[PDB]
């Protein structure tokens, strides 16, 4: 009987406490929704790498454990039983100390017998097992029995990353191996993922067997001959000696050192140039042996001089591991010359993995290597065979995993990038596929693209827009139920019916208000070097003023950076010589400015909208950063002044049109300056005016709208939430970064000096030092980056308030997407909204139209529109709205008789 | 890069403020851009913008249009301005009254839409 | 016809340069929109 | 304290600052301390509020409009 | 110009290429290959 | 590049060295490794 395991079995892997903290650990665990065997109540399962074990009784009818190898009295064996006093443990060592489901954990590793437990009043909840015990009983343990419902779980070695609660409790855990899903969620290191695609990891086929491949001489070298030697020669005429084809078995050989190489693995390695340099002393790669000779042998040596003057036999050994055809090296058996398949490797020495095939280059006699543009080994001449193999990688790549996002659904699709789905990796075991999660083939689920095969996807015909980008044209979607893949769609087509004579003049008009979002200024940070990299540890800081002026670079570059933010922010919003206030009464001529006025109610003088962007940007993490040396510099210009410049900006242009940009503010009343802007896009006047009120409510409309499209749009406002996410996002990665090892021995200072002499102390602490210098070296060079780009943000934003705000702009679509009439600023946390009023044509309708009329044989064209026709009359008419006229002398000039004009149109001329 | 993005800037202000007028309001100095004129520097570049600032305003009532004989005009190029007895027209950036004729006004419509109209006389 | 791409991130079936910078782990990535749909 | 060396006391949202009175009127900003507050040199030196500039307000109506009657021809410079 | 190459780079494969005792020794050093996958992530996100 | 090594092959260093030697001569690897990928990866940033 066999039953599911769930998410259970998770227990704490230390003894440190956490709160509040996400953290991953490599570690023994039980996998999630293993196949647990069930016993019914017994036979002596094996024990593997660790166990876990669960009873669900009332009656104790388990009470213990026997483990052991052979559980006979020729291997020593262990044994725990819980009797109903005290448990007893004996192995060589002896222990004693004090419906339910118990589980229990139980590893064996370096001669610790390690048990966790937990009891509770298989389930589908969440516990952590506590530790219970590690007991030395030093004995291989390969089976186990219980000692009389009941469940048995083995363990192997997995990622886990454990959510601790506020309280340090140990609430839910993401089995980083499970699915891609939960690949997913460790490498964001969150429980929660939103939709888009996501590089996970990267497969990677894994080596099948091992091969050595070694020459196949026999013969011992001549080393007996050099070290067994009757009579050495003297140290100015030292003996020398060639050793070549034979097997160095350096296990035969006191003074024993080695340059270059570790005398503990030389009977490893292949070697060239074997040379053997013979003498007798007083007491480049390779080694010298030295050892007494005072009972074998000018220095004239006698047995009653000290050991500072005995005679010593000196041997040493030169070789040449510069590979090359190898004519001398240790024991090593030869195995069989695998091809076609990934394997380790060992040539002669050099080892590597990868599939060896057959070898077309033209290798020459002298020749043993190949080498690619890299200097990396690339073909292989066989030591035995001396035929030519090539070396190639076996099959790996990159990984993508598609969600929909976890709040919607938790179905993935998987995308191999660059890899046709015939060589997709397909592997009945975990000796492949490097993720060691699969996703199946189900046939109408696997398509490919240019950017690699998508499993998961069935991709369908219809073109959408795209939600999730793929690539090289193909994205992907939920469905909803399932997610599909499809060729992105490039907008709805449209045909414009052109010919000779056919205008389409629109008859209406909409007043269009848009939302442009800019950065302006980011967080301005400091950073305490010494404390960053040191904290309270005097003796680094001691060590650290040894490194320049590197901490002096970096704050001069933050610095830099902070006075840029502010100056950014100036050159913005600190436009306008005066502060301009609007009047106290509010009436423009049917024109609704309170969403974007400033609210006496409100103790910071700011607009609704101002309010709803302020509350839509989330502006003990700082604690944390600032214990670390991390602070952020408060800003210059407060959030009030911020909008008190915006105020001021929005009554002058409220009061006085473009005016106070140019200049003194020249009061105008409001439907007049929107005539004036009407005209500013070659619209008469008379149609604002004669359209008034209408084009208020649209505008009022309008405005109505923003505060909508900002609080129900989940991204809106995702530029200054990405600055400010960036922000954090970096300095809580250098907070991150100080738990760092970078190669020492700890990343407690503390530690290392509290536990290592001062002479290798100094080595870890170079370690740690250089490690955590790179990394504030990184933030810098990263900041000054995001500082260039918000740079150039603010400069387009400052731009933006000059041409839009104190003026009306030609630029097409500099300003909004239809004709510009007008914007409007407003403050946000990190940057700055543009509301732009914008005039867009609507309702066209069909005319025939000349480009000129021929009347008493003189050719006549429009003076400021376009001749346009009902079917039956000639009239002329403004260019972007309907207006016809009657075609007469004033609203017309001559120029030539209608003999050229290609398309005159015989009409009257009143 | 920075330097780059400056010499760009100077790029674009040589060609569009002194090979040409700009209209780009506040890009070739403060004020209604006139014509402007290089120098050279160590490093870089100076612009001097001759611009034009209005000065000396005065106050006058206004009004969108100007009814006579039943019939709405409104400016052609300009805007309705008074003394506080008589009616002119003039020029917005620059006082310069002038009388109220139908060649610098045009007709639309009649005087019941438009609000705000003026009773006057329009000479012909 | 003129400007002479290296890569343009496409499927590389297992069997120059391009070779021996993915096997030191630099691969290039594919643009969303294609040439057809820019053009 | 590790400067070693000791120093008419305000808080700021920057910190605390010792050696500037701070007063009630408001200038142009001289020394930029931060969140609002500038030091100046008055004799002593003294921290305050930054203003942002003369109060204006534009006699805004429904039919009155401000021509001007003069200009001047400003020459400013500008240096990239 | 308007985009340019997207590269990606396998940190592991380029630092440790089939060394599994380099790679485990690499483990040690923090975050500095997802900070260098997230910034070419970032670029190439950028090219589209 | 060695980087002040005793090769630029991690597999002959692993399989000539000790472990107390073998840190020392891999760290140099590694971190010149490092550095060239975070180099290449802000010129990247740069040129984007
Ligand atoms: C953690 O334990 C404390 C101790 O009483 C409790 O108040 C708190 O609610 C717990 N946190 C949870 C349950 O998230
Ligand atoms: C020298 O001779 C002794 C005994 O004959 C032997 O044990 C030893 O291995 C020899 N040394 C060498 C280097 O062959
Ligand atoms: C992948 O290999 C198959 C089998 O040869 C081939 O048909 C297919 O075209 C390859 N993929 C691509 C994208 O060419
Ligand atoms: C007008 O367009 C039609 C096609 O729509 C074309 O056949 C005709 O030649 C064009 N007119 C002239 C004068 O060419
Ligand atoms: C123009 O559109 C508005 C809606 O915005 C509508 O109320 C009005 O009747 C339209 N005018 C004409 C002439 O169609
Ligand atoms: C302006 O709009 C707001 C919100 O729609 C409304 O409460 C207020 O009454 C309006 N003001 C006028 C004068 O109609
Ligand atoms: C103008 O004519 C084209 C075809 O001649 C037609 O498709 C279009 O709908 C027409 N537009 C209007 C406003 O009727
Ligand atoms: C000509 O235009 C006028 C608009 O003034 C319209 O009343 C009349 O019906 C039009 N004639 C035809 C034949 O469409
Ligand atoms: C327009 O009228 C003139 C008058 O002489 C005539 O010659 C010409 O053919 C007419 N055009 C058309 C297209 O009928
Ligand atoms: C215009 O009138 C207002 C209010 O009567 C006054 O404050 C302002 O100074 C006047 N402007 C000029 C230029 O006299
Ligand atoms: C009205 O304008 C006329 C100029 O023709 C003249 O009487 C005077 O300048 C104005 N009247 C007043 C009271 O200013
Ligand atoms: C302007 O004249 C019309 C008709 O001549 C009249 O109804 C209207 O009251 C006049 N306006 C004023 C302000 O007297
Ligand atoms: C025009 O302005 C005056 C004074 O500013 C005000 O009393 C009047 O109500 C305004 N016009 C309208 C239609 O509200
Ligand atoms: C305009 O200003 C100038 C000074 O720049 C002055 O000399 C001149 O008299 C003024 N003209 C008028 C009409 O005020």
């Amino acid at each position: 009987a066999y039953t599911n395991s769930f998410t259970r079995g998770v227990y704490y892997p230390d003894k440190v406490f956490r709160s509040s903290v996400l953290h991953s650990t490599q570690d023994l665990f039980l996998p999630f929704f293993s196949n647990v065997t069930w016993f019914h109540v017994n036979p002596v399962l094996p024990f593997n790498d660790g166990v876990y074990f669960a009873s669900i009784e009332k009656s104790n009818i388990i009470r213990g454990w026997i483990f052991g190898t052979t559980l006979d009295s020729k291997t020593q064996s262990l044994l725990i039983v819980n009797n109903a006093t005290n448990v007893v443990i004996k192995v060589t060592f002896e222990y004693v100390s004090q419906k339910n489901l118990r589980e229990f954990v139980f590893k064996n590793i370096d001669g610790y017998f390690k048990i966790y437990s937990k009891h509770t009043p298989l389930p589908q909840g969440f516990s952590a097992l506590e530790p219970l015990v590690d007991l030395p009983i030093g004995i291989n343990i390969t089976r186990f029995q219980t000692l009389l419902a009941y469940y048995v779980g083995y363990l192997q070695p997995r990622t886990f990353l454990l959510k601790y609660n506020e309280n340090g409790t140990i609430t839910d855990a993401v089995d980083c191996a499970l699915d891609p899903l939960s690949e997913t969620k460790c490498t964001l290191k969150s429980f929660t993922v939103e939709k888009g695609i996501y590089q996970t990891s990267n497969f990677r086929v894994q080596p099948t067997e091992s091969i050595v491949r070694f020459p196949n001489i026999t013969n011992l070298c001549p080393f007996d001959e050099v070290f067994n030697a009757t009579r050495f020669a003297s140290v100015y005429a030292w003996n020398r000696k060639r050793i070549s084809n034979c097997v160095a078995d350096y296990s035969v050989l006191f003074t024993f050192k080695c340059y270059g190489v570790s005398p503990t693995k030389l009977n490893d390695l292949c070697f060239t140039n074997v040379y053997a340099d013979s003498f007798v002393i007083r007491g480049f790669t390779g080694c010298v042996i030295a050892w007494n000779s005072n009972k074998l042998d000018s220095y004239s040596f006698r047995p009653t001089y000290g050991v500072g003057h005995q005679p010593y036999r000196v041997v040493v050994l030169s070789f040449e591991l510069l590979h090359a055809p190898a004519t001398v090296c240790g024991p090593k058996k030869s195995t069989n010359l695998v091809k076609n398949k990934c394997v380790n490797f060992n040539f002669n020495g050099l080892k590597g993995t990868g599939v060896l095939t057959e070898s077309n280059k033209k290798f020459l006699p002298f020749q043993q290597f190949g080498r690619d543009i890299a200097d990396t080994t690339d073909a292989v001449r066989d030591p035995q065979t001396l035929e030519i193999l090539d070396i190639t990688p076996c099959s790996f790549g990159g990984v993508s995993v598609i969600t929909p996002g976890t709040n919607t659904s938790n179905q993935v699709a998987v995308l191999y990038q660059g890899v046709n789905c015939t060589e997709v990796p397909v592997a009945i075991h975990a000796d492949q596929l490097t993720p060691t999660w699969r996703v199946y083939s189900t046939g109408s689920n696997v398509f490919q693209t240019r950017a690699g095969c998508l499993i998961g996807a069935e991709y369908v015909n219809n073109s959408y827009e795209c939600d999730i980008p793929i690539g090289a044209g193909i994205c992907a979607s939920y469905q909803t139920q399932s997610i599909i893949a499809y060729t992105m769609s490039l907008g709805a087509e449209n045909s414009v019916a052109y010919s000779n004579n056919s205008i389409a003049i629109p008859t209406n008009f909409t007043i269009s208000v848009t939302t442009e979002i800019l950065p302006v200024s980011m967080t301005k940070t400091s950073v305490d070097c010494t404390m960053y990299i040191c904290g309270d540890s005097t003796e680094c800081s001691n060590l650290l003023l040894q490194y320049g002026s590197f901490c002096t670079q970096l704050k001069r570059a933050l610095t830099g950076i902070a006075v840029e933010q502010d100056k950014n922010t100036q050159e913005v919003f600190a436009q306008v010589k005066q502060i301009y206030k609007t009047p106290p009464i509010k009436y423009f001529g049917g024109f609704n400015f309170s969403q974007i006025l400033p609210d006496p109610s409100k103790p910071s003088k700011r607009s609704p909208i101002e309010d709803l962007l302020f509350n839509k940007v989330t502006l003990d993490l700082i604690c944390a950063q600032k214990f670390k040396g991390l602070t952020v510099l408060p800003p210059l210009l407060t959030d009030e002044m911020i909008a008190q410049y915006t105020s001021a900006l929005l009554a002058g242009t409220i009061t006085s049109g473009w005016t106070f940009g140019a200049g003194p503010a020249l009061q105008i009343p409001f439907p007049m300056q929107m005539a004036y802007r009407f005209n500013g896009i070659g619209v008469t006047q008379n149609v604002l005016y004669e359209n008034q009120k209408l084009i208020a409510n649209q505008f009022n409309s309008a405005i109505g709208k923003i505060q909508d499209s900002l609080s129900s749009t989940p991204s809106a406002l995702g530029k200054l939430q990405d600055v400010v996410n960036h922000n954090a996002q970096a300095l809580n990665t250098l907070v991150k970064q100080l738990s760092s090892k970078f190669g020492a021995i700890s990343s407690v200072l503390n530690d290392i000096f509290s536990r290592l002499d001062p002479p290798e102390a100094e080595v870890q602490i170079d370690r740690l030092i250089t490690g955590r210098l790179q990394s504030l070296q990184t933030y810098v060079t990263q900041q000054l980056i995001r500082a260039a780009e918000i740079r150039a943000s603010a400069n387009l934003a400052a731009t933006k308030m000059s041409e839009c705000v104190l003026g009306q702009s030609k630029r097409v679509d500099f300003c909004g997407k239809g004709y510009h009439l007008m914007s409007f600023p407003q403050s946000a946390p990190h940057g700055v909204v543009f509301l732009h009023v914008t005039y867009v044509p609507a309702q066209e309708k069909n005319f025939t139209t000349a480009p000129a009329i021929c009347h008493d044989g003189k050719a006549h064209f429009p003076r400021e529109g376009v001749f346009v026709s009902n079917g039956t009359h000639w009239f002329v008419t403004q260019r972007n709205f309907y207006e016809p006229q009657i075609i007469t002398t004033d609203n017309t000039f001559v120029s030539g008789n209608c003999d050229v004009v290609i398309g005159i149109v015989n009409n009257t001329v009143y | 890069a920075e330097i780059r993005a400056s010499a760009n800037l100077a790029a674009t202000k040589m060609s569009e403020c002194v090979l040409g007028q700009s209209k780009r309001v506040d890009f070739c100095g403060k004020g209604y851009h006139l014509m402007s004129f290089p120098q050279s520097a160590p490093h870089g570049v100076v612009f001097l913008h001759v611009t034009y600032v209005p000065a000396q305003e005065k106050n006058f009532t206004t009004a969108p249009a100007i009814c006579h004989d039943g019939k709405a005009h409104f400016p052609r190029e300009g805007v309705f301005v008074s003394n506080g007895t008589h009616w002119f027209v003039t020029q917005r950036n620059f006082y310069e009254p002038q009388i109220i004729t139908t060649d610098n006004t045009f007709v639309s419509g009649n005087c019941d839409v438009v609000i705000g109209i003026v009773n006057n006389t329009v000479y012909d | 016809n003129k400007v002479t791409l290296a890569d343009a991130g496409f499927i590389k079936q297992y069997g120059d340069l391009i070779c021996a910078q993915k096997f030191k782990g630099l691969t290039v990535l594919p643009p969303l929109l294609t040439d057809e749909m820019i053009a």
